[PDB]
């Protein structure tokens, strides 16, 4: 009785995809040209952040928008000072091989998923100097994609085991897990309103999770690829998929469609951290060229090109009221744009 | 130094420490090698690692020192769901340590284990970023393998294999299909060795095989190769 | 005797090898730039190094042989030259030195030289080695007089001088010698010997063996041409060493000494960069 | 041509006979 | 298995939808509306910019 059900299921996916067409006349690419679209945007490094020796995969910027928190290979997570360029604190991991970052709100906490999929935390604020460990997450069974601060009590992770569950760090245990995600699932972003987020599977779907309910909301499968990164709008209305195929689109939860796509044909090579300024009207992502390049979320162009990475780009974070944006590569080199 | 304050100085200080405590550890991270293990099912990643015997959810570490040479294990076939995202980690490694067994063809865990564990090899050799890393190949079943092709020969696994059937030389014929994997592969080269009962052997030519790995890769770097 | 013909038919294709040689060596370098050892950087400055003194004998070399004394060219301009062919020169050895010893401590330790990322610290060497070079051509060139056209009729001269060493012969000769000394039996002992215990290890650690035979004959004959190409540039400040005996037949083999030892040093220069690069072809 | 420039032998021009190519240095 | 995948399938219905014109329209409001708080849009000079040459 599975192929009758899979049939029905099929039928409704056609009926809701024929819904969204009908509804979809209108595209952004032809009202965006009656707008003023932004001239050509130049950013320079303002300061080359060194003291690393491995690679970077992962970053995350703190409410202050003055302290940043970026992992190496090397098994060293240290939190940089944006406007001094001073280590504040580099923590030793007990697993090196770290593929993720997490910053807390709060600023007390950060927490740095790897390949042994333990989401150790850390409590900055001690009485000692000395950072200590606070919390070991092991009970999922793939490596922590992306981990992200839901607040200073709750956090919300995102494995390799195609499944992602909030944790509480007094509890240690996994209060509400979803499992709709049939791929790989890669990163997480979260809303600034924290009560909903999204995440970007391998299976080229990204779908809606709420951290209350604890259901699948609304899923998006817009891609040809797997969906290697995502990103949120400021709004709260539309969100980014940065996937391996050199392609971005901007989906809409309130459209539950497509929007418009970021398509370049010069360019051939993955995403792999895809960032929003504070309007969101500027988007920022990374690709595998050894350099991240800038694109209008709008107009949907080029706007400008930031290189002079020795290695690929892995990360990009933009704080939050906008003033820089930290561009991590593989060369053990952190830089900040303007 | 042309500015001067309380905590601007507190903080380069502190950051002065941390980067030399950085440097520090770096300097002890560096003088170990690290070494990739891919069990390709649950037969060779353990065979690899029970051997030595001496330390000190997902992948493991065991760190054993030989010939004041600090060594360190990374089994990463216990469970795994794509491959591909996590291969860039290991990019940078001193070898690759690849464990199949003789005597896993006859069972079936996708036609063929064998077929599998060479399509597995297949895929990891032509990984961007092990080109430069070398891969070392260990033989888990030897004397198992050695029993089984008197019994069961190897035309059923290979039909396009031709020879006698005695145990050395399907055990070269295996070797050199192996070495016929990598497809324009010249800066790494592959090591091939056959696991036995006493332990002393086999960590003697991890060693042997980690040394000249880092011969190779100096001399590349002096340019002597 | 003079001969221009020759000299200039015989460094055509010696300049020819030494500037294709660069421009390989700087693509080479230019690809990979971020992956690019600092071995790679200590070899990129000898080519430079040695692309400066080509460009600076060449030129000089040829106008020398259509005029001894310089044209548009004064005191001090003569005076920049040789700072900057000394310089250059001793730069170039110095680093070949350098590229020795650190090849040596390499292959004698690897562990050592794999850690800590010895990569700005090779830059720091190179520039102090460039100090160092500057600081001892220095007074080496600020001993160099011009004493006159000397002849002793009409009022002026007829724009005739020479850029040589006019100063005591006694202290020049004693630089000299303690220069070409102090550059022939320290370094070249250095790289012979340590070298040799490369080949020594290399020959106990031994598709690897042939490697190894290889890397050990053209070690051999590496050092061999080096010894060979560095022999006459000293044979001939030893032969201007406490025997002058000015007359006809010894200047003649004075000067034919002179020119073998330009020869040889200039194909040296040009075929340093090409023998240095032959393993790695990045 | 005992008027001329040099006239002589010693002279600093090329085909003299004494040492014409002056040392590398 | 095939449950949870049924009715997955068939709660996608009673969620509303808008017309892509209007949430279009909400997107670029809310882009020029923080558009003069922007930083990255427009460059702030040295004296207000936190970071310096």
């Amino acid at each position: 009785e599975l192929d009758q059900l899979r049939q029905e299921a099929e039928q409704l996916k056609n009926q809701i995809r024929d819904a969204r067409k009908a509804c979809a006349d209108a595209t952004l690419s032809q009202i965006t040209n009656n707008i003023d679209p932004v001239g050509r945007i130049q950013m320079r490094t303002r300061r080359t952040l060194r003291g690393h020796l491995a690679k970077i995969y992962a970053m995350h910027w703190g409410t202050d928008s003055r302290l940043l928190v970026s992992a190496s290979q090397d098994g060293k997570l240290i939190i940089w000072d944006s406007y001094t360029t001073n280590k504040v604190h580099a923590i030793p991991l007990r697993s090196s091989w770290v593929m993720t970052c997490a910053y807390a709100p709060s600023g007390n906490y950060v927490a740095c998923g790897g390949l042994d999929n333990i989401c150790s935390i850390y409590n900055l604020k001690t009485r000692e100097g000395n950072v200590r460990v606070s919390r070991e997450l092991a009970g999922h069974t793939g490596y922590l994609s992306c981990c992200r601060f839901l607040d200073d009590n709750q956090i919300v992770t995102s494995s390799g085991d195609t499944t992602c569950a909030l944790w509480d760090i007094e509890t240690g245990q996994q209060t509400t897990t979803f499992t709709g995600h049939t791929g790989d699932v890669m990163s997480l972003s979260l809303a600034p309103d924290t009560r909903l987020f999204v995440s970007g599977a391998c299976d080229a779907s990204a779908k809606l999770w709420d951290v209350r309910e604890g259901m699948c909301r609304q899923t998006f499968t817009g891609h040809e690829s797997d969906i290697n990164a995502i990103c949120f709008f400021p709004n709260g209305n539309a969100f980014a998929t940065g996937s391996d195929d050199a392609t971005c689109r901007l989906f809409d939860l309130r459209a539950d469609q497509e929007l418009m796509t970021y398509s370049h044909d010069n360019i051939i090579c993955g995403i792999t951290s895809v960032s929003f300024s504070k309007s969101g009207r500027l988007l920022l992502a990374g690709y595998d060229d050894f350099n991240c390049n800038v694109w209008d979320a709008l107009k949907a162009d080029r706007a400008g090109v930031l290189a002079g990475h020795d290695n690929r780009v892995s990360c990009l974070g933009v704080t939050d009221d906008g003033m820089a944006v930290a561009t991590g590569s593989w060369d053990s080199f952190l830089k900040i744009w303007n | 130094g042309c500015t001067l304050s309380a905590e601007d100085k507190a903080a380069v200080e502190r950051s002065k420490m941390i980067d030399r405590n950085l440097r520090e550890d770096g300097e002890k991270a560096a003088r170990e090698v690290k070494l990739l293990l891919l069990g390709a099912g649950e037969s060779g990643k353990c065979t690899i690692v029970k051997q030595m015997k001496i330390i000190h959810t997902g992948i493991v570490e065991t760190h054993f020192t030989f010939k004041d040479l600090h060594f360190k294990m990374f089994d990463v076939t216990a469970q795994r769901s794509e491959r591909k995202k996590w291969i860039h980690c290991f990019e940078g490694v001193t070898a690759i340590i690849f464990c199949v067994a003789l005597s896993d063809y006859d069972l079936v865990l996708e036609m063929n284990r064998m077929h599998a564990s060479m399509k597995l090899f297949d895929s990891i050799c032509n990984n961007k970023w092990f080109t430069d890393t070398s891969i070392i190949l260990f033989l888990n079943k030897k004397d198992l393998f050695e029993e089984k092709i008197k019994k069961s020969p190897l035309t059923i696994c290979y039909p396009e294999y031709a020879g006698s059937n005695t145990y050395e030389e399907a055990a070269a014929y295996i070797q050199c299909q192996f070495e016929d994997l990598n497809k324009r592969k010249d800066t790494k080269e592959i090591y091939t060795h056959f696991t036995c009962s006493t332990d002393t052997k086999n960590v003697q030519f991890v060693f042997d095989a980690v040394t000249d790995v880092i011969i190779k890769n100096n001399l590349k770097d002096c340019g002597l190769f | 005797s003079h001969f221009f013909l020759p000299v200039s038919v015989v460094y055509v294709p010696i300049f020819v090898v030494g500037v294709i040689g660069n421009v390989l060596v700087c693509l080479v370098i230019l690809q990979h730039q971020a992956m690019k050892t600092p071995t790679n950087y200590y070899l990129f400055s000898l080519a430079v190094s040695d692309l400066l003194v080509l460009l600076l004998g060449m030129p000089l070399e040829v106008y020398e042989m259509w005029r001894n004394y310089p044209f548009l060219f004064g005191p001090v301009g003569c005076y920049f030259k040789t700072a900057l062919f000394e310089t250059v020169c001793f730069a170039s050895i110095l680093s070949i030195t350098t590229v020795s010893v650190e090849r040596y401590v390499a292959i004698l330790h690897p562990f050592r030289a794999k850690l800590q990322s010895t990569r700005r610290r090779a830059l720091r060497i190179l520039g102090i080695v460039w100090g160092f070079s500057v600081l001892f051509s220095l007074p080496n060139t600020s001993i160099h007089g011009i004493k006159f056209h000397y002849f002793p009729n009409g009022s002026l001269v007829p724009g005739s001088a020479t850029c040589t060493v006019i100063k005591p012969m006694w202290i020049y000769n004693f630089i000299i010698q303690v220069t070409s000394f102090l550059f022939y039996l320290l370094p070249m002992t250095v790289i012979s010997v340590l070298y040799y215990l490369m080949a020594l290890r290399l020959k106990k650690d031994k598709i690897q063996r042939p490697c190894r035979k290889s890397v050990n004959k053209m070690l051999f004959v590496l050092v061999l041409v080096f010894a060979i190409c560095w022999a006459p540039f000293h044979i001939d400040r030893l032969f201007f060493s406490f025997v002058e005996e000015w007359s006809e037949s010894l200047a003649a083999v004075f000067n034919l000494v002179h020119v073998v030892s330009g020869v040889f040093f200039y194909l040296s220069s040009a075929v340093n960069p090409i023998i240095y690069n032959l393993l790695s072809r990045r | 041509f005992r008027v001329d420039e040099e006239f002589q032998s010693p002279f600093a021009s090329q085909s003299r006979g004494y040492f014409l190519f002056r040392p590398r240095n | 298995q095939a449950r949870k995948l049924v009715e997955q399938l068939k709660m996608e219905a009673n969620i509303d939808r808008i017309k892509v014109s209007k949430a279009a329209a909400d997107l670029m409001a809310y882009c020029e509306a923080h558009a003069k708080e922007d930083p990255l849009l427009t460059p702030v000079p040295a004296s207000e910019n936190p970071f310096r040459e």
